[PDB]
């Protein structure tokens, strides 16, 4: 039934040590709605009356298991490497936010929390939201900077279809931090009777791990299908790095395995050099950040600096602590994808293989063919495809000259 | 021994009054305007000056403060300039205590930090967003450097974490919050004797006097900074009604 | 399961009924070489083991099958308090049906030496899956669409060009779906030696009726199977929408041979079948040659073509496939009309009630199954092809509830 | 027993040159003008005359016809008006066949449409889209009114389906589509004796020359389409040239 308990941090939320990566950073006017979570989900999460429900739903609603293709015609532009991709692009909303947002949305149906609120930057999340909100019957309210709802419109469009309220942020940089900022001020103020559906593997105890937990699902498929598919464990498993939440979903089933190397793309924009980026681990530091201690992108005194990337579901300052542990444990390798490489990548898989996929996960695929080159002929590269291009369409067509 | 801050609530308890706890971010409108209304706030009857730390993400602020302090980041502001103001503080014969997300701390280093503000003339720090479950290291630089340390309680606190909350602040308690905020001090009252301040969006004098009633301090914040932009001048009346709204007789 | 032929096969000549005569081929001499071609290579490849395998791969690994049966318990409320079970065809690859016919031909294509490949689209959904096959296929590509459905489904338009496919917007007659049919009609005539016409629904001359229908069977095969599982029983009626009817012959055709089980298509019936802006080709139609076959259409009193009128791209059509026609006949298969508003009101309701923000055209079929399922009642089970999912109609879709 | 066009195709043998085939579609401008025009085809030397039956959506003819038998339909264009035109063909001294689209037949009724295009004086039909695969009613009312019967050949026809063709044709075979035209009709020519037209985009007096030397008719449509746009005076000039060029080879 339930996955050991071996990388989890402690009762605290820490990874690491009782002073290390997580923990919970948040004002004691939310302690009580957090240890309230935070309980309902130790409860639930050894219920298999829950993972029945989540499970029930993954199959029949959202369509799992999400199958695992070899992207043959992407070889010779990968080192003659082969590249599987997990096709989480084909899960209902399309992207794996729908696997951690049924797990919460059960969870707040099941603390008889009657409105449900998150942020969002891509969009997907909050579809993904308020697609569970109206399947459950839930009040939902979405929260996205202005940038973002002005790049991502066709997803502003679906949530209110479904029912939510979308709020546009109009502070700081206008994105995802800036969304979360929001819909962190609207639970302190609705504790009482709203559960905050956090889309990302970070913020304050429980969130990353519960996360997480959602999202193992993902690495769990592709640990079985790969074998079937290559007859191997794979020589690498690569995703993109926003949060964390897809990456760390189809790592954490190969973390026991030695020999698998595991290696997260965060975006670069226009370059690491140029300060209009949002590479969290190759240019921030260590701090505290939206509820949990981990890296960000800050200034001498601590300021958070505003992150840039032409794909809004990676312009994030921040990343998610158990990543921020994996990364000094030396497990896993982060490295920077710019805006070019991704778009690159997003129009190779275009043509070559006939799938558009999400901006964000172009990130995935850009550093899975540089990979390939030094990994070389045969290695076998198992690729998160968190989500389909569908929002990124318009601005894909005026890249490549497509629409004037 | 007693706290940085027990003297002043002792003397404000014998004179049958509370505390008038006043807030000003730092650098705003720019550096030395703030440093002259926070001058202001000790010249006008202010006994504790919670100098403010601007923050790029003040997810507890409402709209008066944010928008303050992003005025004050975008004019250059620095953490070394709160240590200046609370160092004009002291000189002005105010009180000082700091007022600060906890991650410029964490940039700075906790113990320096702690260091440098106790150097500064500083009483205590407050932190809004660090709860004792995570203050390891600031309770290791508070008992060093002889600094107060200011948690936070909620109307949502559960029985144990505001006893843990309380048995962890020096100084003074800050119930942070309509009958919540008379529910929460009696709360904090039947654990402890630590002194207590209320926040509660106070504007007026008769807000102010009504607070004092029960509370050990009352703190103002957003209607000080809201005074400041309209004029010094404006912040000194506003801040002698509230002078005279904590006392009693 | 393709190679095994069924009782309810045409001739030679591609006729279904007999004496009744639907079907056949209303075609120029000029095309008779390439169909006849076409023809023989469907009938040769249906039985090759090594063409059933690569079907079977890429619809597994690839697209995403099997495609989940949902059960869609908020819509019994306004259904009767009958069961809706809900063929999530809007999970496929490039999320519609369209994705299974364009693999069996696209792989067809390439049997035959075939080097380009032409479509028409309405919806666009059926330009996607082909662009999408060409493009993993290494095909040339050039897609007809009418200049009225460029514009309303503009989304549609930007992915193809994306994947690589050749866009012509066709501007003559009613410039939608039979006027892009017109259009790839003269460029196969022209083009015939070198080119595949990959059509997209289960009309046109024989072999595209029985062919497109072959390949659409897996969606009634699946279906039968997982309702005997969910459920314990065949279903009491099986719907669907019906343009052209390939999703409709899909789900209705594993279950032709149960006599219990009660099928019904419906059709497009635009502002209302009495204001003469409709697509309901059975309510309103009749017999005559059109677009290849002998089938039913709208068509004045000197057999001139009438224009059809929908809110939907995809059902904007004034024919339907023979083998349709034939099932009317027999009185297999109940037809029935849909209005633009009724469409509408269940693309709402299922958005607002189960998350699923379904294609237009599906919205049909779910307004359909609303009222049958107040007809049966309590406890009825009602299978419904939920074609594809609503992108492409979220414009449209939010202009008609005013979400602007 | 004989071809309803047989006469015809022999007197153009016996005269040393080919038969002048011409297309005009009904309704074009309008009605009254089309049948005008059809007369005048028959006065300027065409030997048949081809009476176009304008189709909702006409997937085999090029843009001139298509957008006259558009503007036809726009004009309210009945079929009953092209069986007028027949019957004022056959009173002015031609010979009327018509060409047509199979549906407009099928709503018609296949046997009552060639019960009245015998009537009118027609002779035959020419059927673009209807293969003999489809031809049983057709060839039945072929037979019983005793109209000829113009299936259409292709470049492409496989030789089992040309043999087919050309043995379901009487009258003559519409060799429709560079050495591809002549190539056609010597396929056509090793399997029958009967009359091959061949309808090329034909323009001048010259490439109806060019055609006369091989085809036994020589098909123009588009050309006399154009013509009669500019004006009746314009048809009557370019088809006194197209009657000089068949006579030349
Ligand atoms: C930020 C949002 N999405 C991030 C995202 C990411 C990055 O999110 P992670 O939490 O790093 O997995 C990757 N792929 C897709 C398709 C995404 O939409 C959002 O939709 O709110
Ligand atoms: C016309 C096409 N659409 C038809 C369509 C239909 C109707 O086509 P059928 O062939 O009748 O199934 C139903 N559902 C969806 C999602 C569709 O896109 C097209 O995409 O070219
Ligand atoms: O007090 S703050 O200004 C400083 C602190 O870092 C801010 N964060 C950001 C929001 N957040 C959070 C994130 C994900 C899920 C749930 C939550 Cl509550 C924790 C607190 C507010
Ligand atoms: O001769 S026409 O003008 C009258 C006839 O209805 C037209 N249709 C158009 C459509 N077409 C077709 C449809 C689907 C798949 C393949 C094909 Cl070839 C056959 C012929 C040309
Ligand atoms: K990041
Ligand atoms: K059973
Ligand atoms: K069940
Ligand atoms: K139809």
């Amino acid at each position: 039934i339930a996955e050991p308990t071996s990388h989890d941090p402690d009762s605290g939320g820490h990874f690491g040590g009782p002073s290390g990566w997580g923990g919970r950073y948040v004002p004691e006017a939310l302690m009580a709605v957090i240890e309230e979570v935070t309980a309902a989900y130790q409860k639930e999460r050894v219920s298999q009356d829950f993972l029945d429900d989540l499970d029930r739903l993954q199959a029949n609603y959202a369509g799992r298991p999400s199958p695992l293709y070899e992207a043959t015609r992407l070889s010779q532009h990968a080192g003659s490497a082969r590249i599987f991709l997990k096709r989480e692009d084909l899960n209902h909303t399309g992207s794996h936010k729908i696997n951690n947002v049924l797990g919460q949305a059960l969870l707040a149906r099941r603390m008889g929390k009657t409105r449900v609120i998150a942020e969002t930057g891509a969009g997907q999340h909050g579809v993904a939201t308020a697609t569970a909100c109206a399947l459950l019957g839930l009040d939902c309210v979405i929260y996205m900077g202005g940038i973002d709802t002005a790049r991502q419109a066709l997803n502003v469009a679906r949530m209110r279809l479904l029912g939510a309220e979308v709020v546009a942020v109009q502070t700081g940089s206008k994105t995802l931090k800036d969304a979360i900022n929001e819909a962190f001020r609207d639970w302190v103020a609705n504790a009482d009777n709203t559960y905050y559906c956090f889309g990302t593997a970070a913020g304050p105890h429980p969130f990353p791990t519960m996360v997480r937990d959602f999202q193992r699902i993902i690495g769990m498929e592709a640990r079985v299908q790969i074998q079937g598919q290559a007859g191997r464990l794979p020589d690498a498993v690569v995703a993109c790095v926003g949060g964390g939440s897809n990456a760390i979903g189809i790592f954490h089933a190969f973390l026991d395995d030695p020999g698998v190397r595991l290696v997260g793309f965060e975006a670069a924009g226009d370059g690491v050099e140029t300060g209009r980026h949002a590479a969290t681990f190759t240019a921030g530091s260590p701090g505290a950040f939206h509820g949990s201690f981990s890296y960000l992108l800050q200034d001498e005194d601590g300021q958070t600096i505003e992150s840039h990337s032409i794909s809004a579901g990676l312009d994030y300052p921040g990343v998610g602590p158990e990543h921020a542990w994996l990364k000094e444990a030396g497990r896993v390798d982060y490295r920077p994808i710019t805006d070019s490489e991704a778009m690159d990548a997003f129009g190779l898989l275009c043509r070559m293989e006939g799938i558009i996929p999400a901006i964000e996960s172009a990130h995935a695929v850009a550093g899975a063919l540089k990979l390939g080159v030094e990994l070389g002929r045969g290695a076998v590269i198992v690729v998160n495809l968190s989500g389909r291009g569908d929002k990124d369409v318009e601005t894909a067509a005026k890249w490549f000259g497509l629409l004037g | 021994e007693a706290s940085r801050l027990g003297p002043v609530f002792d003397s404000c308890r014998a004179n049958n009054r509370a505390a008038l706890i006043g807030y000003l971010p730092t650098g705003y409108p720019d550096v030395p305007a703030s440093v002259a209304a926070m001058t202001a706030l000790v010249e006008s009857g202010c006994d504790i000056i919670e100098v403010g730390v601007p923050y790029s993400d003040p997810g507890m602020d409402g709209p008066t403060i944010a928008r303050a302090t992003e005025a004050a980041l975008r004019g250059g502001v620095r953490v070394r300039d709160t240590l200046a103001a609370v160092e004009a503080i002291s000189i002005a014969g105010g009180r000082a205590v700091v007022m600060t997300y906890w991650n410029p701390v964490l940039r700075y280093g906790v113990d320096a930090f702690a260091r440098d503000l106790a150097a500064a003339g500083g009483l205590g720090l407050i932190t809004p967003d660090l709860i004792p479950d995570e203050a390891q290291q600031w309770l290791a630089a508070s008992e060093e450097h002889r600094l107060d340390r200011i948690f936070l309680v909620a109307p949502s606190s559960t029985p144990e974490r505001l006893a843990a909350t309380v048995e962890a602040s020096r100084g003074f308690v800050y119930a942070a919050s309509s009958q919540a905020a008379p529910e929460l001090v009696g709360r904090v009252k039947a654990v402890s004797d630590i002194p207590v301040g209320v926040g509660l969006g106070v504007r007026s004098r008769a807000q102010a006097a009504q607070i004092a009633q029960y509370a050990d301090g009352v703190i103002v914040g957003s209607a000080l900074v809201t005074a400041l932009t309209e004029g010094l001048p404006r912040l000194r009346a506003l801040t002698g009604e509230l002078a005279a709204g904590v006392r009693l007789g």
